[PDB]
């Protein structure tokens, strides 16, 4: 999944 | 018989009986039975069986004895107590006189000007589910022109529609959503300049419909959204949206959605962030931190969609962009 | 909000076609039977407004010889259209065992030319008309469906330049993308009472693709074997190449084989027993 941060 | 206007003048009382109290007996039905024949003597004045329409004794005369007796707002008011092909027939009428030009005058454009809770009537029809649908048809043809599209939009009574849009009544909320969709797209310079002007309140607000549990008020409203922001006339709203990192966080975790039709028009949001020449700090920050996961994502996503030219140029247009930093 | 499987108890698979599938079930609230169309919006993709309107038009008709219209409901991806149910199955399920005279044959195109006439008094095309979507009641009563592809014509944008319809069923004017209004839906009602009678439409064996060339170029279908000129030259009222010189869903209704023989209905109770006996056979 993203970085999201 | 044929009369001209005594059609209005038996309307008006007809429906002065239906409003008042106890009768159900009798009188009660009598009276709904005459609000159903002058609908009709009254529709086919305008419309007028196998017979033009007489744009003189049919027209004017009915026009004029519509302003002057306000039986324009008794039947928006009163929507209610007339039966089915009546609220059919009123909202055609309505339609109809409301499309009225004489010279490049629309009437009752005017008329409604100065009746402006007539409009406010229509939109909270959307509260009483047996007229719902159809203050929306009526309420969607004053939309038509500019002057009531602002007199609505311009109202505190507007973001009742984000309650509308989301009803329980999947019909009437559907419906909801379409005049709502109307109003900020028809106009585009109005809108462009309600949307301006609102922006902070208005975006804070249609934030909650792209995070609907109703997978419709989801799918729609992100689908607006791209359509609002990739327009030319909002240029500026454009530039405010795509600056916001919440706002790409948001879409990113969109385009990784359960619906893949929600994650298409993610997409469509989700491309201006990266085709925007004037990028700002945190923007960035999160694409190029986020580099190459997304030029892995872009690659394996949605590629069964090749009936669709545009947006295989898109994806690969975004891979070149987010490698180039 | 609100769960139909909740308020609904789904029963027997009642049908399968474009959009969904529909399912005969209850409504606990009231405890009548309805049908229940389900709609996958997800996978759909015909648009999503355009999906919302055959719900739009279906729900603005109040007549006997439209299938009533309850409500829709809204779970995840699903969309549940709730509408009456009606038992007899379609005009073309009682084909199925064999042949029907021309008492049937008329008495259902009177009960289809009303609702013709409700749907175009107020402006509506049905636009796929066949005995396919002519459902029939317990009772024997004829009803129509579907629609599905219905538009609707505004006092501007009279006339509609769309591309829809069944291939063999459609109206010249329809496939060479012209100019229309109701006057397709009497072409189509046309190629119905074919289909009513040698029990399939003109160009049955054909492919999709030829008829699409054929219906416009040659000339218009007739009914070939032993009729009564009464129809033959009914049906040939409807396959006329020229719209506007096609009858009204009115005077249709006037016409010379309507009336011989226009028995009443529930006289059709028998093609329902005659379907649900060579059914089980
Ligand atoms: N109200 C109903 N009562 C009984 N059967 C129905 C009803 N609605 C649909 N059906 C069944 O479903 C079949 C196809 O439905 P239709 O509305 O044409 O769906 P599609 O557009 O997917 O073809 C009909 O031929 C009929 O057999
Ligand atoms: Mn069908």
């Amino acid at each position: 999944d993203w970085i999201f941060e | 018989m044929a009369s001209p206007a005594d059609i209005v003048k038996n309307l008006k009382e007809s429906m002065a009986v239906l409003e008042k109290q106890d009768i159900s007996d009798k009188k009660a039905e009598k009276a709904t039975e005459e609000v159903s024949k002058n609908l009709v003597a009254m529709k086919e004045i305008l419309y007028g069986t196998n017979e033009k329409e007489p744009q003189t004794e049919a027209v004017a005369q009915l026009a004029q004895e519509l302003y002057n007796s306000g039986l324009l707002s008794t039947l928006v008011a009163d929507l209610q107590l007339i039966d089915f092909e009546g609220k059919k027939d009123v909202a055609q009428i309505f339609n109809n006189i409301l499309r009225r030009q004489i010279g490049t005058r629309t009437p009752t454009v005017e008329y409604i000007c100065t009746q402006q809770n007539i409009l406010f009537m229509l939109l909270k029809g959307y509260e009483s589910p047996e007229i719902a649908l159809n203050c929306g048809i009526m309420l969607r043809e004053c939309i038509r022109h500019e002057p009531l599209a602002k007199i609505i939009l311009w109202s505190e009574q507007f973001y009742d529609f984000f309650r509308y849009v989301e009803m329980s009544t999947f019909d009437i909320a559907s419906d909801a959503f379409a005049t709502f969709k109307d109003l900020l797209t028809r106009h585009k310079l109005l809108s462009a300049e309600f949307l301006e002007q609102h922006y902070d309140r208005f975006f804070s607000e249609y934030e909650k419909l792209l995070h609907s549990e109703n997978y419709v008020t989801k799918r729609q409203s992100l689908k607006l959204l791209g359509e609002l922001l990739l327009d030319r006339h909002n240029f500026t709203i454009m530039t405010k949206y795509i600056s916001k990192p919440e706002n790409l966080k948001l879409m990113m975790n969109l385009l990784r959605d359960k619906s893949r039709n929600i994650q298409f028009e993610a997409f469509h949001v989700f491309k201006v962030f990266v085709a925007n020449p004037n990028k700002t700090q945190p923007i960035l920050d999160i694409l190029l931190k986020n580099q190459a996961k997304l030029i892995e994502f872009l690659s394996k996503f949605q590629n069964d969609r090749t009936e669709d030219e545009q947006f295989n140029d898109e994806k690969t247009y975004l891979v070149k962009q987010i490698r180039d930093l | 909000m609100a769960d139909p499987e909740e308020l609904f108890t789904k029963l027997e698979k009642i049908g399968k076609g474009s959009f969904g599938e529909v399912f005969k079930g209850i409504d606990n609230r009231t405890q009548k039977v309805v049908a229940i169309k389900i709609i996958d919006l997800e996978e759909a993709e015909d648009e999503i407004e355009d999906i919302q309107q055959e719900i739009t038009v279906l729900s603005q008709c109040d007549s006997p010889y439209v299938t009533k219209y309850y409500g829709s409901y809204l779970k995840d991806t699903k969309l549940w259209i709730i509408m009456e149910y009606l038992g007899g199955g379609s005009a073309l399920d009682l084909l199925e065992p064999g042949p029907l005279d021309e008492t049937q044959i008329a008495t259902i195109l009177r009960e289809i030319l009303k609702g013709l006439d409700y749907l175009h008094s107020e402006k509506k095309i049905h636009r796929d008309i066949k005995a396919a979507n002519v459902l029939l009641s317990e009772h024997g009563e004829v009803k129509l469906a579907d629609f599905g592809v219905a538009g609707q014509l505004t006092d501007t944008q009279i006339k509609r330049n769309e591309f829809v319809g069944t291939p063999f069923w459609m109206a010249p004017e329809v496939i060479k993308q012209s100019a229309y209004d109701s006057k397709a839906d009497i072409w189509s009602l046309g190629i119905t009472a074919i289909e009513l009678a040698r029990g399939e439409p003109p160009h049955s064996e054909l492919h999709p693709m030829k008829v699409l060339f054929l219906i416009p170029k040659n000339n218009p279908p007739t009914l070939e074997g032993n009729y009564s000129k009464p129809l033959k030259e009914f049906v040939e009222a409807c396959l006329n190449k020229e719209p506007s010189f096609r009858p009204t869903a009115k005077e249709l209704l006037k016409h010379k084989f309507i009336l011989r023989n226009a028995k009443k209905t529930s006289y059709l109770t028998e093609l329902i027993d005659r379907y649900k006996r060579w059914k089980a056979e």
